[PDB]
């Protein structure tokens, strides 16, 4: 596979969004290294389909509401910034205040 | 499209062109099989292969560099060699010559 | 005896005349010469040809090479040739043909009981990159862009500080001294960027006496025509560089008034385009001139479809303004100047507007949509990409070197100089390469299970080699000093463990001397459109859609 | 020119009267006081204040700090203050008010082009933490409790073997060299605790000029009345302190029998409430008197519903006994005595009945905890918790130091001290902090996606930085030794590589000089109800349900 | 007083006469000594007997041990035996009972206050392994040989390069120089392999003097009878030892002319039975011969159902050609000839055709399918396999040492020799062990949550410690070089910081010499069929289904 | 569970296999390290179920075919190896030309 240092990184994230994915369907509200690691991995999945950073810009900003995530998560996590290779080579989203 | 495929340019390559060459018999007279590569000095091969070693002497096979020629036992081929160049010294082996020639 | 040219490239990779598509890009290359006898090569391994008596030679080890990379396929500024490379003492020795004289013609690169072989038929080699536009902001950007096939780093920064974060400045003798001693412990060359923006030339002096090779100019600490004077005063008398971010907000002055004050002496200009920081809108300007070497950073190579929305947002991230920076009528001239010669280098800009371990793959990314969008540059001769190929790789190779006045050490694959040397399979030209060699030691390479029977069974990754260890590392990587830090024995009194190296000639290069990147254009940018035009044609390009050197290979 | 308070407070951090919430606790910081002057905050940036002939001045290097972190809101055993710290020579230069004296008034922390910035606006800044209580089980606690925010580690052991499971001891001058040579591996202050039972003080003053800073009294080792007193005479004799574990079986007499024998002189009892070792049910009392340093380590901080059933299956897997050992009631009391001042220091007691990376968050549990139960201390002045929030800083900071003779070097933010800080964001304070600092260089701090544009997209894990490299690590690091073995040059006959420093002042010190923790209470412990009582008066609390600095920010 | 011996077992480990399942094998071990006085054992903790005054003595350093292992069942070539080991300046003091002399009886292991403990009660404790079939293809085969119990790594390679890929060789005094000071980071003794493969001796001295303590003979380096005597001849001349991969296509002679060319003289014949490399089919017979040592490599150990299908495919992924070097005749009888003592040494082919972190668990395979297939040895005298597990255990430890020439300071646990220890609980025996001391230190060990109240809960892993870690480690391992490059200072030359040990004794070890694996038997090889005879007995066996140290203990 | 550096090591590549198996369940087609990763983990899988090194050599040429991959994946990928413990101890399984 000749991973490098940076995908063997993404694979920790990834790790850490199945903890999040697997307590959220348990119907518990997310903690905030829960949320940042859901919605980060959410974003790279939509990368790899190859949507663009415009729409996951905005579809980033639907993954987790107020309502199922701790009190204070949302004011924790202003934005959520994770990198991706699109099929235009890697690029940054940011998603600006995504939990509402 | 294949990632880092070759468009190879169509024809042959000759080797070792302008050498001196010579064929030999050789015949495999031992019971286990013995393989030898391009650049082994002919003359000083297993003592089981049997041909005129003072025909080979200062000689390697005239092959593809790094292939071998395999002699199963018994088998009797006749081999195709290519005289040694540089300065022509030949040392190792089976310890025959060890100098010039 | 004959073989055919196919299974004859089987065995000993291609050779005249064959091509070579690089990587899943529409670039090919086409062997120029081989220096090779056919039916002489060597290959080693069970019944080949370097073994005792054969390929292999008597001579005691001063009488032949350390290590011979046989038969690898040279791409470099100077030709793309089949050759035997041998590196003896860390350092190339010939490129030519390896072998036993006592038995071969023609050998110039001698193989004995001393010798190691790492077999290069089917592969490509390239020198080591050379990446001048890195912010130190953490020590784990070494092995990424290790990794990636750099094999020099040059920069500034203390870690991720906010002055890091913003610029590439190492601030300060005690900061430069502790990064000189931290440099041992990374398996990259380094050289360090001290800070440039000061109006008494005292401060400076000091930090080029500490050990700095360069001065960075930076706007975030005032890139005024004081400060900018001052530094060039310095770097011309200490033969350091200076690497210019210039002011964005025109608050000083226009891009021409930074422009007098350079005054015609040598400078490297960070980001020309402008998108990395300079003058809005007409930075991009700068590559007109005589004596500016002028660079990219990474994020706007090439152009492509997200790339505004990306940046525009992460300017943001890090409104008339953010609008006056990120501008696509100089981010689609960017890609064609390379093209054209007019840029000369490619760098990161590491986690401060760039990727550093996309230096090598974005400068090829860019030379495969220009040559789908302009097709053969006026200087390629047969069916080929060969010109327009090394015209690209000297821009993150040699072009980098001689900015930095290190071009005596590394930057290419030349006799005498370091051997940084980047083994590729052409499927994974640029992305990911086979084995990365630092001064004549594997540094890092992908590796397979540790416990497996063979070194390729999965899961197989990047992993540090013996290069890369201790003391072994300290011999094959340098530190850069300025003439002033080496004369002062800064190297003894920081007790630094690796080789060291000093730079020389920051002053006199120009941009006559950038290899294949020396057009000086009548450049204009309109100031009301942002249109570029070279002599009132417009410069301009279409945003990629798709790269390669993109999903097929990175696994996120 | 005037600025509404909140946008004041949105650009430079919160000033005078502003309050604070820490982290997701009850407790409330309320700014005292700010060395600014109004309008002339330095922030480094883009058309900033940071900046060459502006906030920025011409001075050499000698004449200005290495580094300055800006507007920081300092919380220490001092003051809970708004100002500029300045580090010079990997020490702290000065608090107070940074810039240019050349436009600016009133700075006291010059800026120069020697000078790197971390931007310290919004953030809390803290000295590091000191964590007394650790067992060497294996080097990576290093980082574990670097990364919480501590920096200076102080323990014994040789790694994961039964001695060292069991007790902070690293037995004889060979281990002791051993682990001294160890030491400079590791990006953390260190000092050794040597084996203090026996009763022959030639082997005690071997291990004490082999390198040890302090000797451990363990009653796995027979912490008996002549082990006991042959360690108080040798650590009076070398200036070193003695940390006990007292004798749990009452085998040699009861708590009094070992006050005898300690007969007044200077000692430091770790987890002095007694669920982590002591005379049964009783060691609690120690806290009484004036020769004592107390501390807690770290698993009953603070009372909590899982923590009995948790204790004493803890203590069971590590029936009469482990029930004279583990008790409510003692636990119920030592939250309060630690409200009270009664408890002087927190530390961990490693990987031995202690978690290595929880020493500062559960002193600030234990703070919330009795904020929630007992309202305002006496000591209290304003709508705040500031005198509180001073009472508990001092127990992983100043007060450890001050027991182990190295106050002189680390503790606290003050002049002349080593440059060790962590900065934190207020919502993540105490649990995780922004970057963590050990001797002017940056050691470690939560690092993002290492190719990636900027420093911050995901994953952001902490990762080491530049302090904690090499020969760089080593100038920004300590080893502690004795008076003695500092004079027989333990150091060059090891060659150890990192800085020194030499303890002293482990005699003097007492429980009337620990930071606002000198209370010494008439404490009894009823022999057959095990309630504690200062002055017949019931201590007691209830254990909390849910804690804050928990589940919210910890992915397992 | 008495004490059941079931309770006695379960507080002390067994003793005398008790029997222990080695791991899930059928193999088991009888107590065949204890060296304590019932009554007087000494265990360490609270209220146990290692405490001041009692099991713990008033005795300066110099009159104690630096570390005990208590109530150890040694497991070893010399006995299976129940005893305290004592460890005083990194090395081996005593086997015996510890305690202190001024209460207890028959003391031979003082206990002071300079001694810390390891609790070996119920453990099994074995010298540490020799790995002397290294290929250095990654620094990653460091820690995986050493979490396996292997604390001495011989070998030769460069990193990943085509000559190490194939043959255990550091080619030159430029790269044999770059390895010894790569070796220093590594927590494994280590000694190395040069290119044995030249008609010329000077080429040979030359690397001899550069630090090597043999040379490897390789076919793919051409395995001829002229390079063969060459470096026997010198070998001779230097007391280094020569180790064989020979000519596998009787390209040259055929064994016979091999053996002709050796003349009698000492050599190592790595993978003896001939799947890794050597004469076709018919290598196997060279164990007949007094003046050779051979060894097999680990992929055949034990014979097993997959083993052909991977063999065959393994050798073609690195026709007549692959079918006459992968033989299940001669596969079948190497596990029987290991079981006779006819082979001496297993060793791993690293990355080669064998695994790293395997040489321990497949030779103790090997050992329980013999159990299996054969019953008990002709040498066993009670119920039990202890003769067997003798005669195994000597194939990994003493054999490899004595072979190699430095058995005077490894290879099994006898007064003086380097503290290289391997503790084992039972049920991992040769597995996955519970603590792998390196020279007195302990260098890597299982460990649990870094953050955990103890460093027991999950997760567990192999984490290096204390004796891997910079200059500790580089005190508690060897670099062993050759007397020619001790004598030429090699050492300060190249500044190595580890502690050096020197070869000796290379060429005076014979067949004879090698512990419990002596045999030379009238070994013959059919032509046609490739059948084994031994005086005209078939020699074979059945392929394993299932192996115990397998899926029961392996995540993947 | 006293985790082995190999033992650790397996986990990346099963992690990396994870990836893939949920890009594949999308729909998409795989790229080089994704499809190296899931024939690679599959083999791991059928040596812990107690298959043959044959067996698996073959079973492991039909997880993925040209279809199920990007172009020029299958001339990437000439064969994939990877050695788990078998019931009878580790073994390498090569699996040729495993994608047409
Ligand atoms: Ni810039
Ligand atoms: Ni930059
Ligand atoms: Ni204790
Ligand atoms: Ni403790
Ligand atoms: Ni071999
Ligand atoms: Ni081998």
């Amino acid at each position: 596979m000749e991973l490098t240092p940076r995908e063997k990184d993404k694979l920790l994230l990834f790790t850490a969004a199945l903890v999040a994915e697997r307590r959220l369907a348990r119907g518990l509200k997310l903690n905030y290294p829960e949320s940042v690691a859901l919605i980060s991995a959410f974003i790279m999945e939509g990368a790899r389909d190859g949507k663009s950073v415009a729409s996951l810009m905005e579809e980033g900003r639907h993954v987790l509401t107020r309502e199922q995530v701790m009190e204070g998560v949302p004011e924790m996590i202003p934005d959520i910034q994770v990198e991706a290779t699109f099929p235009d080579g890697s690029k940054l989203v940011t998603v600006h205040n995504p939990i509402i | 499209m294949i990632p880092g495929e070759y468009h190879v340019k169509p024809g042959q390559i000759a080797l070792n062109t302008g050498r001196a060459t010579c064929r030999v018999v050789v015949e495999n007279h031992g019971d286990r099989p013995i393989q030898v590569g391009s650049h082994y000095h002919f003359a000083e091969v297993n003592p089981a292969l049997k041909f005129d070693r003072q025909q080979a002497a200062g000689y390697r096979l005239n092959i593809p560099a790094g292939t071998a020629v395999r002699f199963e036992p018994g088998q009797k081929r006749e081999v195709e060699l290519v005289a040694f160049a540089g300065h022509r010294a030949v040392f190792g082996f089976r310890g025959e010559v060890m100098g010039p020639l | 005896s004959n073989i055919s040219r196919q299974a004859y490239a089987d065995m000993f990779g291609p050779t005249v005349g064959d091509k070579v598509r690089l990587a899943d890009t529409e670039l090919w290359i086409e062997v120029e010469d081989d220096l090779t006898t056919y039916g002489e090569e060597v290959k080693f391994g069970g019944g080949k040809v370097i073994r005792d008596g054969m390929g292999q030679g008597q001579m005691l080890a001063a009488d032949c090479v350390d290590l011979v990379l046989t038969n690898a396929l040279i791409v470099d500024h100077w030709g793309i040739v089949k050759a035997d490379i041998g590196v003896k003492d860390g350092r190339i020795f010939a490129i030519g043909k390896a072998g036993n004289p006592d038995i071969q013609p023609n050998v110039t690169i001698p193989i004995g009981a001393a010798t190691e072989v790492i077999a290069a038929e089917g592969k490509i080699v390239t020198a080591g990159g050379i990446d001048t536009h890195i912010h130190w902001i953490c020590p784990q950007q070494a092995e990424e862009a290790l990794v990636s096939g750099v094999t020099t780093m040059v920069g500034g920064g203390t870690g991720p500080a906010a002055g890091t974060h913003a610029t590439t400045c190492t601030p300060g003798p005690w900061y430069i001294s502790r990064m000189l001693q931290a440099a041992d412990s990374l398996p990259v060359n380094i050289g360090l960027l001290g800070k440039g923006n000061v109006s008494q030339p005292d401060a400076l002096r000091e930090q080029v006496a500490a050990g700095v090779i360069g001065l960075k100019i930076h706007e975030d600490w005032g890139a005024t025509p004081a400060a900018i004077d001052c530094a060039l005063t310095v770097a011309d008398e200490m033969d350091i560089q200076v690497a210019l971010h210039s002011d964005t907000l025109n608050e000083s002055g226009f891009v021409e008034d930074t422009l007098a004050a350079i005054g015609g002496r040598t400078i490297h200009t960070f980001h020309t385009e402008g998108a990395g920081g300079g003058h809005a809108p007409d930075i991009i300007t700068a590559c007109a001139h005589p004596n500016i070497l002028p660079s990219s950073t990474n994020p706007t190579l090439p152009y492509t479809l997200n790339t505004i929305d990306e940046h525009l947002d992460m300017l943001m991230v890090c409104v008339a303004f953010a609008e006056s920076r990120i501008r696509r009528e100089t981010i689609a001239a960017e890609d064609v100047l390379h093209d054209l010669g007019a840029f000369s280098l490619t760098s990161s800009d590491s986690q401060a507007m760039g990727r550093v371990g996309e230096v090598i793959l974005r400068t090829w990314q860019v030379a495969h949509r220009m040559k789908v969008q302009r097709g053969a540059l006026a200087e390629e001769t047969g069916d080929n990409d060969n010109f327009r190929v090394k015209r690209y790789i000297a821009k993150y190779t040699i072009n980098p070197a001689l900015t930095h006045g290190i071009a005596h050490e590394v930057g290419s694959i030349e006799v005498g100089k370091l051997a940084d040397l980047v083994v590729w399979s052409p499927a994974f030209f640029g992305v990911k390469p086979a084995t990365v060699i630092k001064g004549g030691m594997i540094a890092i390479a992908p590796m397979g299970d540790i416990n497996a029977s063979i070194p390729t069974p999965q899961p197989v990754h990047y992993r540090p080699m013996f290069g890369a260890l201790g003391s072994a590392r300290h011999h094959c990587r340098l530190t850069f000093l300025s003439q002033a830090a080496a004369a002062n024995g800064v190297a003894e009194r920081l007790n630094l463990r690796s080789a060291i190296a000093v730079v020389k000639g920051c002053r006199t290069v120009q941009k006559a001397d950038m290899v294949h990147n020396s057009l000086q254009p009548n450049i204009t940018v309109d100031a009301q459109t942002y249109e570029v035009r070279v002599d009132g044609e417009l410069i301009t390009s279409e945003p990629a859609d798709v790269l390669p050197m993109a999903q097929r290979y990175f696994l996120f």
